[PDB]
Parts: structure tokens; C-alpha cells; sequence
């Protein structure tokens, strides 16, 4: 009866996947959660948050925890043909391994924004995240530079796109041209 | 430099209550997303007429337990120093800063806020050194640091704060490794 | 609140007012006491230059808080003597006894007439 | 603390700085020990005309004495940084490569900008050594030679670049002193050191000093009440020989009150532990 | 779990006054350093009856 009655308080709020799969790196001391969509869910109509919620279970106390958002979009051989629109959220890690071990559940939160009705706010859980020390401690999240350079899980390069703090530069030249800019990256930065 | 003697004078001399500069430290409670934390306000006034212009600074200083101890702790105090835009005759600004619990209950209480002039010729035009001088020194006790939750004005169903239990720290370690009241009171002469 | 003793005045009392703070928490009493103390000490030495002072009795109360006290010297002189020896049971009861002995002589601390 | 050019930053935004004192004995094996204040700060706010000059300058203050007397300021020198500089290394200490610490300097700016954590390790029932097995096996320290109370893990895992130190003072108890570049980190070395330790060995964290230390504070403060309590006495006790001057009660009054703020201060020290 | 789908089924429900559980958010201006920052007060209120115990966050 219990099972019965949690399938119907479910199916009382309420089928095409809105979203792939989850995915989860620690940086240095952040937590970055990240999901790849599918082509329902259009960033055009929709601003589309992420939270993460830890288990109460555990906390036996209760501090906030807080976590920003940031959308990533890569276009996939421009040079029909895929973009990639992943979201993603970031958070500190060390208020939550007091426990030596948490499981956060992950919820994708929806608004659309023509319709004034407030109507579809379309929550969905997207899994579930556990992390313990045991873990970390053999590796296996962790993304740690050098040596690790070969990126070869495409997660570990969107976690650095998403943990790291972005700024967007628009040069102009009026007086030239720009095509300095490649060898700049690729022969005085070193650039793959 | 004229500028700068004028109000040392003022400042050093006349031994009175209303100094031309003067700073006026309160306390107060913030809501720190659920935290109560401590705020010290440093309100710097000048109620003279002498605009301190360019090479005058503010220095802070905020010492949490003056004793010697063996183990060396992460922070005898904190610093700051903000620059004073010619601050302009009768005006007054303020500056929240700061003190609350930063680590689990954390908070050893006497803490105590200074403020500091300083004058550098260098910054202007030097020919190096420079002069300190001494504002206020003001301490804040436990007895400020009380609020009064049930007696308070509002009588608002506040939930009780109930600081954090024992330590992160002391969680992972338990985790890991798996009364009457006290009193004091004094009398003295009516 | 206000508590008069005759026992320790000759003649006049005072019907002194009394301080007290109460709390769970020894360490927060630790701290309430330093602050009233300290704002005691200001009081004294602010009033000090202008205020007069009240005679004593000279005898039998003042001794026995000199045996109360001396009693307490010497035990926790004693202590600090078995925690320089460094035999056994390193630090626990020594602590537990060191704040029997802090509680014991808090309570009635510095009488100010 | 740090001041910076007011000609240069026309804007006035605050300015930050934490004072670190960091000891550390060198050769106990008098014997020199070496006292360093250093101060600690976000660069990137200061760096926004590619070039800053900052003034430094050290209070010291009096504690015995209640009357503000003492305030000898110090200006100590200045410090200019250009992005120029910072280009060509020239200030950096960046990890790998520059591991063998032979500047000082190098290991003091380490033990300032690390967050530190103190712990006390207790092992009742087994004399205790297998710390240095820990460290110097499993976590691959090197021992700095000017200092050696000092060890940096060199275990080219996840904790690269974390400081000890190690006072094993009464071979059952020692005490020993985390500085680490996140807290991440420090618990992840809490728990691999927890994992090597006996089933015995009983952890604790330090906050404000030893318990040994404070407990001898804590006698001291005692001692000096009691004795002062005893000398007001014995001021009564003459005077009984000799309707008492209340003057003299106050005045000794006074001092027995100086004595008790210290005696509360070890007090609340200890009874938080 | 029954508490919670009276719960559930109070919000969705149409009232036609929102008042199982309330939040109103309230904006103000505080001091940090040096400079004002714009605080938002998010407060939880209950009227009903209903006791949001362990399992709601």
C-alpha cells in the first residue's frame, strides 16, 4: 500500500526524455554537476535552472547550499549538424563532506516566460549523486592537472567550461587585419 | 602638508570632548543567509572644516584575544585600509565590516576594533615615512554581543539559531573513529 | 537586585546591589563575568578621586575567606606540582577539578565596598 | 596591513589583509628560533592598472598596560608589482619543479597563504611512532633542513603540495599541524591518516592550544588569584594588629580584579575544550 | 506520507486564497565593506494546520 500510494501522489501532479544523463567532476574544492539535454528542450524558450538537494537524512542540520548556473553551448564540426546545449551548476564542496559521504538528488527546473500564466513548470529529477572520501581518495572524479592533459571523457572538458570564470572580449582593428590571433593562441600559447 | 599640521593639531591638542575628527564604532546583528553574524559600523566624521585631501588613509585593525599561546592561530586580526577622498568638511561615511563566528561556533569575545589615520608625503610629492594617528580604540564585550531574543521589541516567531553542532571537524571525527546552570554573580556598595 | 549584609559592614550595610548571570554554558559565565568585572574595575576607578570609603570590621570574616582561599592556594599548587611530575592520568580529572576549583571561587567574587 | 596609492586608484574600494604569526624553532636538536608576522590578500582587485605600489605598515600595541600608551607605528619599506613582472615569474612560487625549497621565504609565504588546522593525537594504551612511518613512507615527505620540523608531501597524488609538522612531546601524545590548499584536501589526509593509526588512537582538534598548555594557564591564573587573595588578607591581618581603610580594600580590590579577567580568560579556554 | 498528500493536494487545489503555505519575499539594502548590497527575505509562513515535518526542503 505504501508503494501504491507513493506511485499516486506521482502520478497526481502528472514521457519524451527531456534530458539525457548527469554528470558530476570535483575540480580543486568545487562540486560541478552537469546534463545534457536532447531536442525538446529548446534554451530559446525556456530558462532552465539546476539545484542540487542534499539528503536530510544525513544533515542532521540544516545550512543553505548554494549553486550557479551556467549554459554551454559547443557546436559539434561546424567547419543538421549538432550543437551541444549542456547546464550546469557549481558549488563548494567542503560544507558538504562533513559526513565523509552525502547523496544530493538533482532537480532540472523549467519556466517558460511568454505565456504570463506562470503555466509549465515541468520538474523533472534527473537522478542522483553520491559522492564519499573512499571515492575521491582512489581518484576516479577527481580532474587534476598535468599529466592528466589528454581530455578523452568530454565531461571533464565541460566541467572545466563550467567551473571556470569566463569573460568575452570583442577585439576590432581598424587599422589592420586580424589573423595574429591563431598564431598568437597556437604558437605563443601552445594551443590544441 | 599646511593642511595636514592644521589637522593634526586640531586632532592631537584640545584636549575636549569633540575632536574636529571623530569615529563612532556600534555593533549590530545581520542575517547572513541563516547565520546571525556581528557587524562592526566605523562611521568616520569630520566636524571640522578641513577637507582631508589626497595621502590620507584609514587603517582598521581588529584584534580577536590578546594572550600568548603556543600553538599559533590562523587570525590575530584582520586589517583594513581604505583610502579617504578629501572626506570634505561635516561629512561622514561608514563601513560595515564583519567580525561574526567564522568557523563552528568560533568566537572568542574580547574583540576589539581600532581605527588609524595615516599621512604620507610620498603619495604627493616626497623629496619614504609617514604618521600614524591613533583614533579610537574601541572594544566590544558580550555584553554588546547579547540580543535579547523573547524580550525583544517585536515578539516575531523567530526560529531559535541553536549554533552548530559540536564541529564539521568533530562530525568527521566521530564519523571517522566509529547539568546545572553555571553562575556567577558580584555585590557591591548602593 | 539588591542583598545588604550586616555580618560584613559595622554598622551600615548597604543593602549593596548584587549582580548575577545565569546560563547553560560555563564558558559564556567565563565571559559575562570578564565583562562585568572589567566594567567594575572602570566603576571603581572612575569613581575613585571622588567618592569616600566605608570602614570594615577588621575581624573574622575577612579570615575566614583568607582559610577558604589559602586552602584552595594550596591545592591547586599541589596540582601544578603533580602535573609537573607527569606520573599518570595525564590531563583529565586535573582540569575537571581546576574548574571545581574556579566555580568554588567565583560565586562570591570581589565584594566592591 | 597594506595601503595602496591613492594617485594610482582613484576609486575607493576597501582593502583586506590576515595576519598569520608563524613560529617555528630552528635546530632545538639560545637555540635560534625564528617569529615571522606575514599578511595575506587578493591580488587580482589590486592589479587592475597592471602596476600597484603598497605601503606596509606594522602596529604594535601593549596589553599589560590600559591606557592606550604605546602605538609604535613602523613603516616598514614598499612594494611595487607590475603585470610585467609577474609575466617573467621573477615573485612566483608555482608548483611542480620548484620543489626544492632552499628560500625561506618560499616555505614562509607556504605556511601564510595555506589554511592551517591543528590536531592533538592521543594513543592511551601504545606508545606512538607509526606517525612517522605515515609520513615518511606513505605520504613521501621531504624534510626542509633549515627547519626540520617541517615535512612536505611530495606523493605526487591528489594532497601535492601539503605541510606538517609533528611535535611528539610524551610519546604517547603528540600534536600535529595541517596547512593545506583547500579543506577538500584536509579531509582527505584526516581520513588516510586515521586510516594507518591504531584502533586506540584518540584524534581531537585544536582550536586555541594544547591542553596541557592551557591547563597550565589555567593553574597559573589560579595561583596568582588565590596568592593575590591572600596578600589582601594579609594587608587586613596587618591591619588588624594596627576600622579598616576601605581604601586599601579598594585598592588591593583593584589588582585581585586584574588577576580574575586573566583567570576567567584560561578559564573559558578551557571549558569550551 | 499521508500528511504529505493532504499537503500536495491543498496546493495544487485552488483555495482561492493561497494559504496552505505561504512565502512572500521582501527586498531591503544593506552595508558590505564598502559597499551596498540588495538583500532579498524569503519568508516561509504556515496558516493551515498542516505540519511540514522531516522529508520537505
Amino acid at each position: 500500500i505504501i508503494s501504491k500510494s507513493y506511485k499516486a501522489l506521482i502520478n497526481l501532479v502528472q514521457s519524451e526524455q527531456l534530458v539525457e544523463k548527469i554528470w558530476y567532476r570535483v575540480i580543486d574544492d568545487s562540486l560541478v554537476v552537469g546534463v545534457k539535454t536532447t531536442s525538446s528542450l529548446k534554451l530559446s524558450l525556456n530558462d532552465v535552472t539546476l539545484s542540487l538537494l542534499m539528503d536530510q537524512a544525513h544533515d542532521s542540520r540544516f545550512r543553505l547550499l548554494k549553486c550557479q548556473n551556467r549554459v554551454i553551448k559547443l557546436s559539434t564540426n561546424p567547419f543538421k549538424k549538432e550543437c551541444v546545449q549542456i547546464i550546469t551548476a557549481v558549488t563548494s564542496l567542503s560544507p558538504l563532506l562533513t559526513f565523509s559521504k552525502f547523496c544530493c538528488t538533482v532537480l532540472l527546473q523549467i519556466m517558460e516566460r511568454e505565456s504570463g500564466n506562470c503555466p509549465k513548470d515541468r520538474y523533472v529529477v534527473c537522478g542522483r549523486v553520491f559522492l564519499s572520501l573512499e571515492d575521491l581518495s582512489t581518484g576516479k572524479y577527481l580532474l587534476t592537472f598535468p599529466k592528466k592533459k589528454p581530455i578523452e571523457h568530454m565531461e571533464d572538458l565541460f566541467a572545466l567550461l563550467a567551473a571556470f570564470h569566463k569573460s568575452c572580449f570583442q577585439i576590432t582593428s581598424p587599422g589592420y587585419a586580424l589573423n595574429s590571433m591563431k598564431v598568437w593562441l597556437l604558437e605563443h600559447m601552445k594551443c590544441e | 602638508l599646511n593642511e595636514a599640521m592644521n589637522v593634526s593639531c586640531a586632532l592631537l591638542s584640545s584636549g575636549t570632548g569633540p575632536r574636529p575628527i571623530s569615529c563612532t564604532t556600534s555593533t549590530t546583528w545581520s542575517r547572513l543567509q541563516t547565520q546571525d553574524v556581528l557587524m562592526a559600523t566605523c562611521v568616520l566624521e569630520n566636524s571640522s572644516s578641513f577637507s582631508l585631501d589626497q595621502g590620507w588613509t584609514l587603517c582598521i585593525q581588529v584584534l580577536t584575544s590578546s594572550c600568548a599561546l603556543d600553538l599559533d592561530s590562523a587570525c590575530s586580526a584582520i586589517t583594513y585600509t581604505i583610502p579617504v577622498d578629501q572626506l570634505g568638511p561635516g561629512a561622514r561615511r561608514e563601513v560595515t565590516l564583519p567580525l561574526g563566528p567564522g568557523e563552528n561556533g568560533g568566537l572568542d569575545l574580547p574583540v576589539t576594533v581600532s581605527c588609524t589615520l595615516f599621512y604620507s608625503l610620498r603619495e604627493v610629492v616626497g623629496g619614504q615615512e609617514g604618521v600614524c594617528l591613533p583614533l579610537s580604540r574601541h572594544t566590544v564585550d558580550m555584553l554588546q554581543c547579547l540580543r535579547f531574543p523573547g524580550l525583544a521589541p517585536p515578539h516575531t516567531r523567530a526560529p531559535s539559531p541553536l549554533g552548530p553542532t559540536r564541529d564539521p571537524v568533530a562530525t568527521f571525527l566521530e564519523t571517522c573513529r566509529e547539568l546545572p546552570p553555571s553562575v556567577a554573580s558580584i555585590k557591591v556598595s548602593a | 537586585r539588591e542583598v545588604a549584609m550586616t555580618d560584613l559592614c559595622p554598622a551600615g550595610p548597604i543593602q549593596a546591589v548584587e549582580i548575577q548571570v545565569e546560563s547553560s554554558s560555563l564558558a559564556d559565565i567565563c565571559r559575562a563575568h570578564h565583562a562585568v568585572v572589567g566594567r567594575m574595575q572602570t566603576m571603581v576607578t572612575e569613581q575613585a578621586t571622588q567618592g569616600s570609603s566605608a570602614p570594615d570590621l577588621r575581624v573574622q570574616y575577612l579570615r575566614q575567606i583568607h582559610a577558604n582561599h589559602e586552602t584552595l592556594l594550596r591545592e591547586v599548587q599541589t596540582l601544578r606540582d603533580r602535573l609537573c611530575t607527569e606520573d599518570e592520568a595525564s590531563s583529565c580529572a586535573t582540569a575537571q577539578r581546576l574548574l571545581q576549583v574556579y566555580r568554588q571561587l567565583r560565586h562570591p567574587s570581589l565584594i566592591l565596598l | 596591513s597594506l595601503l595602496m596609492d591613492q594617485a594610482h586608484d582613484s576609486r575607493f574600494r576597501l582593502l583586506k589583509c590576515q595576519n598569520r604569526v608563524i613560529k617555528l624553532s630552528t635546530n632545538p636538536f639560545k637555540k635560534e628560533c625564528v617569529q615571522i608576522i606575514t599578511a595575506v590578500t587578493s591580488l587580482s582587485p589590486l592589479l587592475t592598472f597592471s602596476k600597484f605600489c603598497c605601503t606596509v605598515l606594522l602596529q604594535i600595541m601593549e596589553r599589560e598596560s590600559g591606557n592606550c600608551p604605546k602605538d609604535r607605528y613602523v613603516v616598514c619599506g614598499r612594494v611595487f608589482l607590475s603585470l610585467e613582472d609577474l609575466s617573467t615569474g621573477k615573485y612566483l612560487l608555482t608548483f611542480p619543479k620548484k620543489k626544492p625549497i632552499e628560500h625561506m621565504e618560499d616555505l614562509f609565504a607556504l605556511l601564510a597563504a595555506f589554511h592551517k588546522s591543528c590536531f592533538q593525537i592521543t594513543s592511551p594504551g601504545y606508545a606512538l611512532n607509526s606517525m612517522k612511518v605515515w609520513l615518511l613512507e606513505h605520504m613521501k615527505c621531504e624534510i626542509i633542513k633549515e627547519f626540520p620540523e617541517v615535512y612536505f608531501c611530495e606523493r605526487p597524488g591528489s594532497f601535492y603540495g601539503t605541510l606538517f609538522t609533528w611535535k611528539q612531546r610524551t610519546p604517547f601524545e603528540g600534536i600535529l599541524i595541517i596547512y593545506s590548499r583547500n579543506q577538500t584536501v584536509m579531509f582527505q589526509c584526516l581520513h588516510n591518516l586515521i586510516r594507518i593509526l591504531p584502533i586506540n588512537c584518540f584524534l581531537k582538534n585544536l582550536k586555541s592550544g594544547s591542553e596541557n598548555f592551557l591547563i597550565d594557564n589555567m593553574a597559573f591564573t589560579l595561583e596568582k588569584e588565590l596568592v593575590t587573595l591572600s596578600s589582601l588578607s594579609s594587608a587586613i591581618a596587618k591591619h588588624e594588629s594596627n576600622k579598616v581603610s576601605g581604601a586599601l580594600y579598594r585598592e588591593i580590590t583593584l589588582k585581585v580584579a586584574e588577576v580574575q579577567l586573566k583567570s576567567d580568560f584560561a578559564a573559558q579556554k578551557l571549558s569550551n575544550l
